[PDB]
C-alpha cells in the first residue's frame, strides 16, 4: 500500500493507500493518498 | 474535466492514459515512442494506454505498452511546480493509425485569447467525486499572463500559463494531470495545478511546453 500523499488512483481500490483514502490534491490534478 | 464535453471515441487520438492498475494521469504521444506528461506524475512501473476511450472496456482500439524509460525533467521544483514536466519511452513502438496518432510539438508559443481543447478522464465535479468511462473535452482559451498572476500572486514562473474561465464552472481537474493543452494543431500545455477545480478566479495553470521543445529533442536524441 502507498504511504500519505503519494499518488492514487481516483477510481482505484481505496487500500491502494495504506490510510484507506484516495482524494483530490488540493492543488495538482492528481489524486493523492489521505 | 468539469463542465465539459464526451469528446468522442478516438477523436483525440494522442490522449493517452497513464497506468498502474487504474488511469491516475493524463499525457499525450508526441511521436511513436515518446509520451510527454507532467513530473508529478512520476511513478515506477507505469504502462501507457493508447487508443482508449472507455478506459473500463475493451473496444478493440487500444494498445497496452509498458514504460521503458521515466525522465522527469532534471530542474523540476517540487516547490514551484516549476519544469512540471516528464517524459516516457515506450518499451515498443505505438502502431500509428487514424486512432492512435501522435501530437507536433510547437515550434513557438501561444497566444493570450487562442482556443485550446483540454481532455482527460479525471473529474467531472467541482465537488464531490465523479469519474467518467469515456473521455472528456473542454475548449479552453489561453489567459493573459497579467490575469494567471493576478490569480496566483507570485506563484506564476515564465514556464507556465493559465487557461479555462474566471467564472469557474469549466476547467480541468484531479485526475487530468499530464494530460494535453492543444492550440492549433500543436501542444502547447500539460495539465499542471491550480486552486481546486472550476472555482471562482481559479483557473487551470499548465506547464509551457513551447520552452521545454530543445529539452525533449535533446532526451529522445540520447535515449
Ligand atoms: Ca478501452
Amino acid at each position: 500500500c502507498s504511504p500519505s500523499g503519494a499518488i492514487c488512483s481516483g477510481a482505484g481500490p481505496p487500500e491502494q493507500c495504506c490510510s484507506g483514502a484516495c482524494v483530490p490534491h488540493p492543488i495538482l490534478r492528481i489524486f493523492v493518498c489521505q | 474535466i468539469v463542465g465539459g464535453y464526451t469528446c468522442g471515441a478516438n477523436t483525440v487520438p494522442y490522449q493517452v492514459s497513464l497506468n498502474s492498475g487504474y488511469h491516475f494521469c493524463g499525457g499525450s504521444l508526441i511521436n511513436s515512442q515518446w509520451v510527454v506528461s507532467a513530473a508529478h506524475c512520476y511513478k515506477s512501473g507505469i504502462q501507457v494506454r493508447l487508443g482508449e476511450d472507455n478506459i473500463n472496456v475493451v473496444e478493440g482500439n487500444e494498445q497496452f505498452i509498458s514504460a521503458s524509460k521515466s525522465i522527469v525533467h532534471p530542474s523540476y521544483n517540487s516547490n514551484t511546480l516549476n519544469n512540471d514536466i516528464m517524459l516516457i519511452k515506450l518499451k515498443s513502438a505505438a502502431s500509428l493509425n487514424s486512432r492512435v496518432a501522435s501530437i507536433s510539438l510547437p515550434t513557438s508559443c501561444a497566444s493570450a485569447g487562442t482556443q485550446c481543447l483540454i481532455s482527460g478522464w479525471g473529474n467531472t465535479k467541482s465537488s464531490g467525486t465523479s469519474y467518467p468511462d469515456v473521455l472528456k473535452c473542454l475548449k479552453a482559451p489561453i489567459l493573459s499572463d497579467s490575469s494567471c498572476k493576478s490569480a496566483y500572486p507570485g506563484q506564476i514562473t515564465s514556464n507556465m500559463f493559465c487557461a479555462g474561465y474566471l467564472e469557474g464552472g469549466k476547467d480541468s481537474c484531479q485526475g487530468d494531470s499530464g494530460g494535453p493543452v492543444v492550440c492549433s494543431g500543436k501542444l502547447q500545455g500539460i495539465v499542471s495545478w491550480g486552486s481546486g477545480c472550476a472555482q471562482k478566479n481559479k483557473p487551470g495553470v499548465y506547464t509551457k511546453v513551447c520552452n521545454y521543445v530543445s529539452w525533449i529533442k535533446q532526451t529522445i536524441a540520447s535515449n
